[PDB]
RNA sequence: UGAAAUACCACCCUGGCGCGGCUGGGGGCCUAACCCUCGGAUGGGGGGACAGCGCUUGGCGGGCAGUUUGACUGGGGCGGUCGCCUCCUAAAAGGUAACGGAGGCGCCCAAAGGUCCCCUCAGGCGGGACGGAAAUCCGCCGGAGAGCGCAAGGGUAGAAGGGGGCCUGACUGCGAGGCCUGCAAGCCGAGCAGGGGCGAAAGCCGGGCCUAGUGAACCGGUGGUCCCGUGUGGAAGGGCCAU
RNA sequence: ACCCGGUGAAAUUGAACUGGCCGUGAAGAUGCGGCCUACCCGUGGCAGGACGAAAAGACCCCGUGGAGCUUUACUGCAGCC
RNA sequence: GUGGAGCCUGGGAGUGAGGGCGCGAGCGAUAACGUCCGCGUCCGAGCGCGGGAACAACCGAGACCGCCAGCUAAGGCCCCC
RNA sequence: GCUGGGGCUAGGAGUGAAAAGCUAACCGAGCCCGGAGAUAGCUGGUUCUCCCCGAAAUGACUUUAGGGUCAGCCUCAGGCG
RNA sequence: GUAGGGAAACCGAGUCCGAACAGGGCGCAGCGGCCGCAAAGUCCGCGGCCGUGGACCCGAAACCGGGC
RNA sequence: UGGUUCGUGGAGCCAUGGGGGAAUCUGGGCGGACCACCGCCUAAGGCUAAGUACUCCGGGUGACCGAUAGCGCACCAGUAC
RNA sequence: GGGGGGAACCUGGGGAACUGAAACAUCUCAGUACCCAGAGGAGAGGAAAGAGAAAUCGACUCCCUGAGUAGCGGCGAGCGA
């Protein structure tokens, strides 16, 4: 981790809950992160998008 | 005079049934986003403390 | 007639004016609080609502107070060093010191991750416009000396290397059994369940060929949960999960 | 100072029946080995040795010991604004 | 393989300055009664005994007590002996 | 200038023609009593007898290094065998 | 002491995590002939060691209070 | 600001140095910020035995001392010095 | 009527430090030591503007217990209703 490269929560798009934290490289990829991920809250795969940590 | 209980041993620790001490696993207060789902998770545990560490701490919890 | 239309009475705005209340800031003056002073004192004179003094705000402050000012070390200081990785020393298991010999780390990658499919190197000789020792092309030889993000080592083409397609398993709930080990840590992990990815399938996938890329606890932040809530319902504040 | 009469201390002192050499030994031995030397006991003297005496090294280092002092060390207080 | 062997639970420690020697290395100078590791030993705690002139750790050997008995070990057998 | 008598100023205080001088024969902070049996991870000392066993001077970590905690190594009791 | 598990609400020979009837953590289960015997546990004594006290004894240099 | 277990904490309560500043039961304080409800209690005047502390003094009693002990003092001692 | 004394005890007004935290500042030691005032044979406190969950209790003081609980705490050492 450094300035470019970020920390992150990945949030659940239908119940909005943050299940997940990673990291990325923000001049690398600027465009927030956009990953399914399966939410424990859902109990289902679910588009998550990335989040200020 | 009697023997105080230790105040930071009785909120970190519990003796069980047997007599074993018992304690969180430590390692995920923070510092965590690179730590592997397997790892925060078995982290979430209570493990027991070895028995000669154990030992002492229930020395320090005269009336539990 | 425009959005709304005209005479006339209201309730209220835009901005401004003069009276007033109530006030904040400056300027002047006053005297009687308060201070000074005067043979004389229920008074005179001077300063004057300042100064002083109370409470409170922020600052300056070795004048003074309490202290702190690391360890290793062929004495100490000075210099150097302190954690982590790789090789050697290391006496063919493991481990093994010295201010012994050499180097690296404190990152990174949205692909440099998963899976399916396909492909194979460096180098040498020969041939080929610009074109060279080395750009790209053709032939032969060439088991790996190349590659594998970075140090070294181990590994490795019967791929871990190179290319493409679809993808997010860089899972959630766990976890038999072990490696290592004073502790605490660190490490590997089959399997089951949930919901997925790739594949016709067998199957693989809980990040990365591997070994560095890190930091216990305390205090606190943020999202969630809806567990506690000081007679009661809430609320304050906490717990719990995540960070 | 010395001798005789008078009075009469001190530090120090494990005990002592307390020689030299060459060696040896915790590395400088009267005390150990081998040799050499040496009858018993004093008095006046000398200071080489008894690592002589005195003073639990003052230098040096060590102790998460002290204290005086300094400052743009830290933190506070007086004082002043 | 029955040993002051081993394993398990518990109570009590002390130690956490080591040292010489042999062998294997590093450091040092193919120096040190040097230094730092490894395997082993001994002294430490066997400054108890024999040998090594004397001498913690070299050789011999693990001292329960007594004997004016015997056999040996290293080392010795000309005199000191 | 020296000096008698009578006075005043003191402990983070006095006093000082300045030496950290002097303040009742040791002043970089007087003396007495008290807190007080301060603290001392240091040095020293630790008292009858017999009998059995019998270490360590290492590893990890440590404002740690001549101190500790855990482990290793000793000992006792119970169990196992 | 006779119940534990859980941060807690709470449930209870279980309970906690969990969607789980999964897996796991932490837990739950005398001898002889109704008799006696033993025992959880607990009380008292004794001993070892530990904590708190000056805590095995002696020793600072210093610090602070009040006085002289 | 102090007191309380409460070290600023969600910090109430009791007390009060500063500022502001009421009401008389349809008044007021309290039940841990706050609000409601439900309760408890009546501030800003005073006194009040006993049960409790102590031991200069008197007495009783010791698995207390016995002249280096026991009080500093058995004695003409808080004396001599 | 006061004044001054009285060994401890008592209330009130002031109030340290060593030390502990294996350094240290908050914290601790401790509202202790100590100074001061005041009482008295005791002193203090005392008749709810209490407690705090019981639809309860019923001044105060003192002992046992509640309880090293609740809590407080560089959530350290410790402190402790
Ligand atoms: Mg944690
Ligand atoms: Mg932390
Ligand atoms: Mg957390
Ligand atoms: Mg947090
Ligand atoms: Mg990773
Ligand atoms: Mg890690
Ligand atoms: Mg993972
Ligand atoms: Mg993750
Ligand atoms: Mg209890
Ligand atoms: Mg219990
Ligand atoms: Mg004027
Ligand atoms: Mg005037
Ligand atoms: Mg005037
Ligand atoms: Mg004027
Ligand atoms: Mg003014
Ligand atoms: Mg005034
Ligand atoms: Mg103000
Ligand atoms: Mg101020
Ligand atoms: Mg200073
Ligand atoms: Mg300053
Ligand atoms: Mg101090
Ligand atoms: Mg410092
Ligand atoms: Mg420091
Ligand atoms: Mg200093
Ligand atoms: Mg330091
Ligand atoms: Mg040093
Ligand atoms: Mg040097
Ligand atoms: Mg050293
Ligand atoms: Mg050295
Ligand atoms: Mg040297
Ligand atoms: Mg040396
Ligand atoms: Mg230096
Ligand atoms: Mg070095
Ligand atoms: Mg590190
Ligand atoms: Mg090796
Ligand atoms: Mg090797
Ligand atoms: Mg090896
Ligand atoms: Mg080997
Ligand atoms: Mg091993
Ligand atoms: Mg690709
Ligand atoms: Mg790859
Ligand atoms: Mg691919
Ligand atoms: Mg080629
Ligand atoms: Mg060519
Ligand atoms: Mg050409
Ligand atoms: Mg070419
Ligand atoms: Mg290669
Ligand atoms: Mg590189
Ligand atoms: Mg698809
Ligand atoms: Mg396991
Ligand atoms: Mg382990
Ligand atoms: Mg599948
Ligand atoms: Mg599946
Ligand atoms: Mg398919
Ligand atoms: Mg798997
Ligand atoms: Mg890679
Ligand atoms: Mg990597
Ligand atoms: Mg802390
Ligand atoms: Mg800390
Ligand atoms: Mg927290
Ligand atoms: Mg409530
Ligand atoms: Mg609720
Ligand atoms: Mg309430
Ligand atoms: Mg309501
Ligand atoms: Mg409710
Ligand atoms: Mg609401
Ligand atoms: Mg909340
Ligand atoms: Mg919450
Ligand atoms: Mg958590
Ligand atoms: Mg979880
Ligand atoms: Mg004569
Ligand atoms: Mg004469
Ligand atoms: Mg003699
Ligand atoms: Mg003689
Ligand atoms: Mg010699
Ligand atoms: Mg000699
Ligand atoms: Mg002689
Ligand atoms: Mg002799
Ligand atoms: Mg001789
Ligand atoms: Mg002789
Ligand atoms: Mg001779
Ligand atoms: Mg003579
Ligand atoms: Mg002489
Ligand atoms: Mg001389
Ligand atoms: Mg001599
Ligand atoms: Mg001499
Ligand atoms: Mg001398
Ligand atoms: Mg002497
Ligand atoms: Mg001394
Ligand atoms: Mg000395
Ligand atoms: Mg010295
Ligand atoms: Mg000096
Ligand atoms: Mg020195
Ligand atoms: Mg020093
Ligand atoms: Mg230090
Ligand atoms: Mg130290
Ligand atoms: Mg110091
Ligand atoms: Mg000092
Ligand atoms: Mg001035
Ligand atoms: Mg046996
Ligand atoms: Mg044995
Ligand atoms: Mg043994
Ligand atoms: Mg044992
Ligand atoms: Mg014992
Ligand atoms: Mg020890
Ligand atoms: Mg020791
Ligand atoms: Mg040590
Ligand atoms: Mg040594
Ligand atoms: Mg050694
Ligand atoms: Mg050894
Ligand atoms: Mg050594
Ligand atoms: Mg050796
Ligand atoms: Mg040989
Ligand atoms: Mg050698
Ligand atoms: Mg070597
Ligand atoms: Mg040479
Ligand atoms: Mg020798
Ligand atoms: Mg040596
Ligand atoms: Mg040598
Ligand atoms: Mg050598
Ligand atoms: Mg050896
Ligand atoms: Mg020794
Ligand atoms: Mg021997
Ligand atoms: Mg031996
Ligand atoms: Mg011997
Ligand atoms: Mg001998
Ligand atoms: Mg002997
Ligand atoms: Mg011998
Ligand atoms: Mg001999
Ligand atoms: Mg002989
Ligand atoms: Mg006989
Ligand atoms: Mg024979
Ligand atoms: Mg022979
Ligand atoms: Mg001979
Ligand atoms: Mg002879
Ligand atoms: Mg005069
Ligand atoms: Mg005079
Ligand atoms: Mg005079
Ligand atoms: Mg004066
Ligand atoms: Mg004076
Ligand atoms: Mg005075
Ligand atoms: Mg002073
Ligand atoms: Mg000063
Ligand atoms: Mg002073
Ligand atoms: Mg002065
Ligand atoms: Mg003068
Ligand atoms: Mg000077
Ligand atoms: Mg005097
Ligand atoms: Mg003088
Ligand atoms: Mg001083
Ligand atoms: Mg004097
Ligand atoms: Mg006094
Ligand atoms: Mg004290
Ligand atoms: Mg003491
Ligand atoms: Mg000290
Ligand atoms: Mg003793
Ligand atoms: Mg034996
Ligand atoms: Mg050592
Ligand atoms: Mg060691
Ligand atoms: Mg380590
Ligand atoms: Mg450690
Ligand atoms: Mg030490
Ligand atoms: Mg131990
Ligand atoms: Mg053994
Ligand atoms: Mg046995
Ligand atoms: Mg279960
Ligand atoms: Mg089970
Ligand atoms: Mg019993
Ligand atoms: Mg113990
Ligand atoms: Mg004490
Ligand atoms: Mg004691
Ligand atoms: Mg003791
Ligand atoms: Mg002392
Ligand atoms: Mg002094
Ligand atoms: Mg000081
Ligand atoms: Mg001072
Ligand atoms: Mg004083
Ligand atoms: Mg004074
Ligand atoms: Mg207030
Ligand atoms: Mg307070
Ligand atoms: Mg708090
Ligand atoms: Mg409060
Ligand atoms: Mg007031
Ligand atoms: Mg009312
Ligand atoms: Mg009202
Ligand atoms: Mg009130
Ligand atoms: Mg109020
Ligand atoms: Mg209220
Ligand atoms: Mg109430
Ligand atoms: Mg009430
Ligand atoms: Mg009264
Ligand atoms: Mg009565
Ligand atoms: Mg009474
Ligand atoms: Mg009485
Ligand atoms: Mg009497
Ligand atoms: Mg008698
Ligand atoms: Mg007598
Ligand atoms: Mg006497
Ligand atoms: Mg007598
Ligand atoms: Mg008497
Ligand atoms: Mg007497
Ligand atoms: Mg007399
Ligand atoms: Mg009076
Ligand atoms: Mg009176
Ligand atoms: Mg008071
Ligand atoms: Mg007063
Ligand atoms: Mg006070
Ligand atoms: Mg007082
Ligand atoms: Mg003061
Ligand atoms: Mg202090
Ligand atoms: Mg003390
Ligand atoms: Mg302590
Ligand atoms: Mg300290
Ligand atoms: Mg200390
Ligand atoms: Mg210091
Ligand atoms: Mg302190
Ligand atoms: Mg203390
Ligand atoms: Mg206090
Ligand atoms: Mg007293
Ligand atoms: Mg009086
Ligand atoms: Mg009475
Ligand atoms: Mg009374
Ligand atoms: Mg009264
Ligand atoms: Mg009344
Ligand atoms: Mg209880
Ligand atoms: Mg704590
Ligand atoms: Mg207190
Ligand atoms: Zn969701």
């Amino acid at each position: 981790a450094s300035e470019v490269r970020i920390k992150l929560l990945l949030e659940c798009t239908e119940c909005k809950r943050r299940n997940y934290a990673t990291e990325k490289n923000k001049r690398n990829t600027p465009n927030k992160l956009e990953l399914r991920k399966y939410c424990p809250w859902c109990r289902k795969h679910t588009v998550h998008r990335e989040v200020k940590i | 005079p009697k023997m105080k209980t230790h105040k930071g041993a009785k909120k970190r620790v519990k003796i069980t049934a047997s007599g074993k001490v018992v304690a969180m696993k430590t390692g995920k207060r923070h510092l965590n986003w690179q730590k592997s789902g397997k790892e925060i998770r078995q982290k979430g545990r209570k493990f027991v403390l070895a028995k000669p560490e154990a030992e002492r701490i229930k020395l320090l919890l005269p009336y539990e």
